[PDB]
């Protein structure tokens, strides 16, 4: 449509411990969004003070996924057609300490959009 | 006419060290009548979130072509959000213009490299400006690199001034150089 | 269009520390195409005419509303002479304008507080720039305070660098930040 | 309208200490809406090519008349190349204009002398910003000298900070002051 | 604009007497900033030039600033914002010999008066 | 605009001679700045490059900048102002081998010339 945007930009998600959480981040570009595609996911965990820690990055056609120790190896982009409008991720084997607000920031200049998912984990 | 190139607000992890994006660089190059003001700040991420006194020094080089377009080869490069700031909003416009050259360091004035080494406080609000929580940041103007015509290098130095582990959250730095002619 | 807010030349004792005017603050906020340049200097009066190494640190906070109008509540406030400098003379024009917002620190860029800690020489001409006659002054951009939308804080620190009692007559300080959009 | 006075690129040996040209001063005074930015750098020659820690301090004074024309009597003076930089090229235009006054320090603001003492790195790229390779440079605004109406003084101080003999090749220095009204 | 009646004066007084130093001023409609007065002193006693003695801002008097004149300097008028910022300095003595100055700001208005005692 | 005749040339001479290095220039009416001349040497001998040996500034010559050339560099014309910045380098040694540059400024005019010796 007319500019860069995400579908359903706010959302809760409840899963039980051990299940995986599918965090959707689907977005549309406009012709004028001629910049480099520049995705990142961030986490504000509830458990501790810190806010907006990086978990995963897509930049220059490569995925950097090392950043948040606790989530090591459990976060993955879900769509191998990422450049067409799908920043969705999976968090597998949910922990109790995964409770927090997960944020998806998508940039392709002059476009910017973001979406937050408050994720909760039960027993 | 004046012109500003920048990363935009809330910048991505746009600064690469040893092939991994680790520094979140806010960089703004504003050209007014004659001078360019570099206004920049940096936040470390991942392994660079906290730096210690034994941290080894490093350079973040921006490489620009002869028309003021950021190249893909520097530590900060065209693979991340970078472009013009229109007067009146905070967008980043990636479509290049001939005016972009005006933000480059005048190649006749800086026909050999120039430098400015400033103090660079880290986590200054939180540590209340304690004297042993500053490192140094040196801007290098036009040091040759690869096939770039213009370069700007932020080189972070003297981490051994730090009294201990410090959150790598730099102050707002300001430098100045003579802009290139249209 | 550019715009300058300032105290005027020969400023009044406009800097309160615990309900007593004690610092004479010259403050000039000049907005050009994109950046705002803070050009400021300070002269202590009364008990603050001379400061000693045991002087405790302090903040002089300017609080602005959402339209760039200086509020009454900060350490530097609307009860003293403050306003726009017309190009061409040294008057202070108090009548507010929508353009005044352009001198404020861009609230999206500075959505969390930013800081610059610079050296701040005291009585530099008289003491001939002796190294142990400098303190530090830190600008804090948009630290929240009360109901203010924008804030600028001059925070004076590390008096214990001083070798002895020193006339509190600061250097001209210069800072820089990205200005707010109309 | 804005205006820049400068020495041009590749400056001549234009700085006198003791009746002999020994410092190669690049000086650029850019006036935008309200403030003047001083952007300057210095390179020593002859006996001043290398300076040692025992080097005694000195001032390079620029003396200007009431119309912003550089006078013949300062350490940096009208006997060397000095003038206006046109937007668009690197020439030096010697033909005086009434606009030149706009580069001078506002004589009401600076009715008594003001100063800024900044760190001044020497040979910073080569020595990789080693901490004990910086001296101090202090700008003095409007210190009276002879029959000059406006003065700018670059005063180089505290050479005893140097760990040893150092190539006198200064960083790019930046100062700021309020410009004079037309 | 803002200005003061008789911007320069000299005043002769003997020890012990109290000295009345006028600073009657006119405002203009343009002058919409806050009222902002200060008296200063250039004593012939020291090199020292222009030390504050008494202040008026935010409709509030601050006076503690000059040691030698503590408790002996005060504003004469009961409505100062009317245009009368005159002070008197009581119990004169020979160390009070100098040039007293009255700065009056009310943006954009600005003026001042010198008096030698 | 300000020009120097024959901007590049080779000059050859064995020991002990007196080399004459011509740097003659034409001004134009635009050129209102002070005549500001410099001669530099980029020696083949060693590391460094572009070293001042002699200058003309404010109608006065300053000549002792390069220790190795001390005393053996003089301006030839006793009327430089007219357009003759040429210099002599007497009693040549083999250490003198290199590129001698002649920069002539007269705001806004600027011009330079190189000579390989
Ligand atoms: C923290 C770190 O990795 N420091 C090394 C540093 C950085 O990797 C780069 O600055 C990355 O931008 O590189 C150091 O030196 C250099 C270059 O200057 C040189 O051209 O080549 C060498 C290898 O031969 C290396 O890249 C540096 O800049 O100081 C060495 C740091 O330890
Ligand atoms: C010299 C002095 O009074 N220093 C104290 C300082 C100043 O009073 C104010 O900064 C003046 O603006 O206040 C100090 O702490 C604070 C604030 O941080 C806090 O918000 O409120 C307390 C009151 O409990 C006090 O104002 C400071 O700035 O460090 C303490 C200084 O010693
Ligand atoms: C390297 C040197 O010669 N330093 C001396 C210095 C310089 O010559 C000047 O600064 C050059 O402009 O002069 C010093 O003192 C001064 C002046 O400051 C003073 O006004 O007059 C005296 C003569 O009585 C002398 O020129 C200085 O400024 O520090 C002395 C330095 O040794």
């Amino acid at each position: 449509a007319r500019s860069l945007s995400i579908t359903t930009p706010e959302e809760m998600i409840e899963k039980a411990k051990g299940e995986t959480a599918y965090l959707p981040c689907k977005f549309t570009l406009s012709p004028e969004d001629q910049g480099p595609l520049d995705i990142e996911w961030l986490i504000s965990p509830a458990d501790n003070q810190k806010v907006d820690q990086v978990i995963i990055l897509y930049s220059g056609d490569k995925i950097y996924d090392d950043y948040y120790p606790d989530l090591k190896g459990r976060v993955h982009f879900t769509s191998n057609d990422l450049k067409s409008g799908d920043a969705s991720i999976n968090v597998t084997n949910l922990q109790l300490s995964d409770i927090g607000t997960y944020q998806c920031k998508v940039k392709k200049a002059p476009g910017v959009a973001n979406k937050k998912i408050h994720l909760v984990v039960l027993v | 006419a004046p012109i500003t190139l920048w990363t935009g607000p809330g910048p991505s992890i746009n600064g690469f060290i040893n092939d991994t994006p680790v520094i979140r660089c806010f960089i703004c190059l504003t050209r007014d009548s004659n001078l360019v003001t570099v206004n920049a700040s940096f936040v470390g991420e991942g392994g660079y979130r906290i730096v210690s006194p034994t941290q080894s020094q490093f350079s973040l080089i921006m490489e620009f072509d002869q028309f003021g377009q950021l190249m893909s080869t520097g530590n900060i490069n065209s693979t991340t959000t970078w472009g013009e700031k229109p007067w009146g909003n905070n967008t980043v416009q990636p479509r290049p213009s001939h005016t972009w050259k005006l933000c480059m360091p005048n190649r006749e004035v800086y026909s050999t490299p120039a430098a400015t080494i400033s103090r660079c406080g880290l986590d200054s609000i939180a540590v209340d400006g304690a004297p042993s929580r500053s490192i140094d940041c040196m801007l290098i103007i036009n040091k040759p690199k690869g096939v770039a015509t213009y370069t700007l290098t932020f080189r972070f130095l003297n981490f051994n001034r730090l009294s201990g582990g410090t959150l790598f959250k730099t102050d707002v730095l300001t430098f100045t150089y003579v802009g290139e002619n249209q």
